[PDB]
């Protein structure tokens, strides 16, 4: 069995020196009725 | 720069842009660059960073997409063209060299000279009458 417990994102990228760069991510559905 | 001589190079973490350069030297000094006698001998003379004919032979190495295994880990600098002008009638002599696979001993730690080495020539004329052959 598999279960998730945790995620983190990671992007190469430049970004400016104070620039917050702004995005979100969601999950719209899952398998095994989690 | 690759040039064989350094530039100041900094970043401002301030603003999204950040970097500077100055390039401070334009010429690595210490180079015995003209000879004269005053009886009218005079030359030119030209000198170029091994990195930088590295970076003409690797972008050759990639135009052929070969493997670049030219180990030589130091941007030695070295001769590149010199020009002797006849201060009486003007007319002069132009020779030139390049160098390919400069080499290196990654044990003694030390030069090993290049793979190839290649020589142009024309004198230049103060005359169209000479079509040069170079």
């Amino acid at each position: 069995q598999r279960r998730i417990k945790s995620v983190s994102v990671s992007l190469p990228m430049l970004v400016g020196p104070y620039e917050d760069v702004c995005a979100q991510l969601t999950q719209t559905s899952s398998s095994y009725s989690t | 720069q690759g040039l064989g001589i350094a530039s100041l190079v900094m970043t401002v973490p301030h603003m999204s842009p950040t970097h500077w350069r100055c390039d401070l030297a334009l010429n690595k000094p210490w180079l015995l660059n003209v000879m004269n006698n005053n009886r009218g001998a005079e030359t030119c003379l030209f000198y170029r960073s091994s990195a930088q004919f590295w970076l003409d032979e690797k972008q050759l190495v990639e135009a052929a997409g070969q493997q670049p295994e030219c180990h030589l880990p130091f941007p030695m600098h070295l001769h590149w063209r010199s020009e002797i002008f006849d201060e009486i009638t003007g007319n002069r002599l132009t020779q030139e060299q390049e160098y390919a696979h400069g080499s290196w001993d990654g044990q003694e730690r030390e030069f090993r000279g290049f793979g190839r080495l290649i020589q142009r020539d024309t004198d230049g004329f103060a005359q169209v009458d000479i079509p040069t052959h170079p």
